[PDB]
């Protein structure tokens, strides 16, 4: 706890299905789930804001999350990995 | 409140007693009365500090002048276009 926005996201594979990257640059604001929850297609899984402007992340399809990459109030850029799920 | 006294005729006329007010309901119509000038203060504030949903938060950008053509609005006034066709023919 020096750095809480400073650490550094990998980028998400764009040919992986199981990836979700951020479209674009901001900030989030609410994680919704835990590595090893179980969800719906379309669940919220993120609240992001971008400027001034909220958008929540959905499930793409069914499945398990297999990595959560950010905390509440951390920082993103395009491309970054947010989430893996199955 | 004040200026409602001031504005009225039993004031003026020095008629008036102690009980003038009691007596007088509307001296507290009284209305809040804005200033745009602070709102106006306080929109540029906030957006210069906050920025504005969906604009890249940035310095205000120095742009062009486009000094900006007019054309006198009496020489409009003299125009006789499809409005005015509208207006004898229907």
């Amino acid at each position: 706890n020096v750095h809480t926005n400073a650490n550094v996201k990998p980028k998400a594979d764009k040919s992986n299905p199981s990836h979700i990257g951020a479209q674009m640059p901001g900030s989030v604001t609410e994680v919704k789930v835990s590595v090893g929850e179980t969800v719906k297609a379309n669940q919220p899984l993120l609240i992001t804001e971008a400027m001034k402007m909220e958008t929540t992340i959905q499930a793409p399809f069914d499945g398990v999350i297999k990595q959560v990459t950010v905390n509440n109030g951390d920082t993103i850029a395009t491309g970054d990995l947010l989430i893996e799920i199955e | 409140f004040l200026i409602n006294v001031m504005k009225n005729k039993k004031f003026t006329s020095g008629d008036y007693t102690t009980k003038f007010i009691e007596e007088t309901p509307e001296l507290f119509d009284i209305q809040p009365s804005l200033d745009r000038g602070t709102k106006t203060l306080e929109y540029i504030g906030n957006v210069t500090i906050n920025g504005f949903p969906n604009v890249e938060k940035r310095p205000k950008p120095d742009y062009e002048l486009a000094s900006i053509p007019t054309v006198s609005s009496s020489k409009i006034a003299s125009f006789s276009g499809t409005k005015q066709l509208l207006d004898e023919v229907g």
